């Protein structure tokens, strides 16, 4: 598509090559087209359609295991605490 | 004025998680800081000490002033910490607070997987709640999800337009 | 001593946790192997290996904020959108639209089918004779009727 | 197969270590209703080619 | 207008188990301090 | 003193949760900007914001 002097060429293996219109697009404002056909009518709705169907199959998928729990892990580690405690009680030189 | 009531109702429930949070004035915290500190005696110990098992209690003595300061050191490294990971935090909040980028990337959220779609959206609508500080922090809460029926009376309208043209 | 080594512990627990938090770096990195062909493969692969996936595809996000005071009451607002009430309304409208600007002639049969549905007499002369009086030659050719077009 | 299906999806729970440890918690079982407007593209598709 | 807000109000809810939390023992140090003079003493 | 401190800081979150609930003044000068077209907007530009 050329902006420079207008037209609709094709082109293959580095040559021109004949086309012809059928379903010409309105082309308009800068750099963009617009298209007419079916397709492109449908085009963003049918990505919208995987974007739901995968949508479905991810919200499927991450619930499956049936029971889920939240465990959390307090600072308050008295058991380590209290052997450290029994350890170092564990006098001696004052009784002997 | 149905419409838009519509809409204003389906939009202003979207965060799915909602809580409300206040705060007390019973900064304890902050009080025991300043009690702690104002704690930290040495001049009753000094004039004391002016006026074999003295020496003993005199090295124990020495070795618990060591201890606590080294405490205080580890306390002040752990602080130094600590404020640099509010600061950290709170930067990055500003951030958080702008969020979904550009306007066409709303249509690419199509296209792009649904996990990136997904990890955009936790920052895209951050969690931002609704409180209030009291001074006297009782409540009690309620909760309605609603929409207004626009469809039962649209189809109305739409057979009495017929209705009054005929 | 103690207290400040608690205190200190605290602390460290409390960076660690706003580290995790904020920091979002790990997910970026991770996760980029995932493409639209991988989950095509979903499919085609195990399913056990994709739920894996999945669930450390999208990791456990918490939701959190510093409050002075442990005060929260929550909420939760499960919510969908009724998109299929009015999409029936727009199609609809279009068809309750354009089947009255230019009226154009349906064919239906027992059981009240609808088939392909045609040009009339009047929108022929509406919108494709104003094209033949200004937009091409004038005065000479006559409109079609409807069974023959 | 049960014996299998045990360990062949392990208990993994899901947890973040605290340091201030309060939650309030939720659960929301999910589907998406993907065949009421699949069903409306396969009518969508009769009525744009016809 | 509302079909990427019918999506988005789908997005933001996948994950099923949500959970919420918030400075706790803001206070419950403190106790010990205050639990734990040299004027009396002199 | 720190009773009558507690006291006086009780007062003054009194105080700032009556003049929060009762003053309207800032919400009557905030939302001037919208209108019926910044509704029609909200379809027109992204809805998040």
């Amino acid at each position: 598509k050329k902006v420079r002097s207008e037209r609709l060429e094709a082109q293959l293996r580095g040559k021109h090559i004949r086309l012809y219109v059928a379903a010409e697009p309105l082309a308009y404002e800068r750099d963009k087209l617009l298209f007419t056909t079916p397709v492109a009518h449908l085009h963003e709705e049918i990505l919208r359609y995987d974007g739901l169907c995968r949508h479905q199959k991810i919200c499927q998928l991450l619930n499956t295991f049936p029971v889920k729990v939240v465990t959390a892990s307090r600072h308050e580690l008295n058991c380590k605490k209290l052997v450290e405690m029994m350890e170092q009680h564990d006098a001696k030189k004052s009784i002997m | 004025g149905l419409c838009r009531h519509q809409k204003i109702c389906q939009l202003l429930n979207t965060f799915p998680v909602k809580v409300v949070t206040a705060s007390r004035h019973e900064l304890n915290c902050k009080k025991l800081v300043e009690m702690m500190e104002q704690h930290d005696a040495k001049k009753s110990i000094m004039k004391f000490l002016l006026n074999q098992v003295i020496k003993c209690l005199e090295e124990q003595i020495q070795s618990q002033v060591d201890e606590i300061q080294d405490l205080r050191t580890l306390n002040q490294t752990w602080e130094n910490r600590v404020r640099e990971l509010r600061d950290l935090l709170t930067r990055y909040a500003s951030r958080r607070e702008d969020s979904m980028s550009l306007g066409a990337r709303d249509a690419e959220l199509y296209h792009l997987p649904v996990l990136e779609a997904v990890r955009k959206a936790r920052d895209a609508a951050p969690f931002r709640p609704l409180a209030v500080e009291d001074n006297r922090l009782v409540a009690n809460s309620f909760f309605s999800q609603f929409v207004p029926g626009t469809e039962s009376l649209e189809r109305f309208l739409t057979q009495l337009w017929e209705n009054e043209y005929f | 001593i103690q207290d400040l080594r608690t205190l200190n512990q605290t602390w460290e627990n409390r960076v660690r946790e706003l580290r995790d938090l904020l920091t979002r770096y790990a997910s970026r990195r991770e996760d980029s192997m995932s493409l639209g062909a991988r989950d095509a493969e979903l499919y085609h692969l195990p399913v056990l290996e994709a739920v894996r996936k999945a669930r450390d595809a999208a990791p456990f996000r918490p939701l959190a904020v510093e409050d002075n005071r442990l005060v929260a009451n929550s909420f939760f607002s499960q919510f969908v959108p009724g998109t299929e009430s009015l999409e029936r309304f727009l199609t609809q409208l279009w068809e309750n639209e354009y089947f009255r600007t230019f009226r154009l002639r349906r064919l239906v049969t027992h059981q009240g089918a609808e088939e392909a549905i045609v040009y009339s007499n009047y929108t022929v002369e509406r919108v494709t004779l104003p094209y033949l009086c200004h937009i091409l030659a004038l005065g000479t050719l006559d409109p079609v009727p409807e069974a023959y077009l």
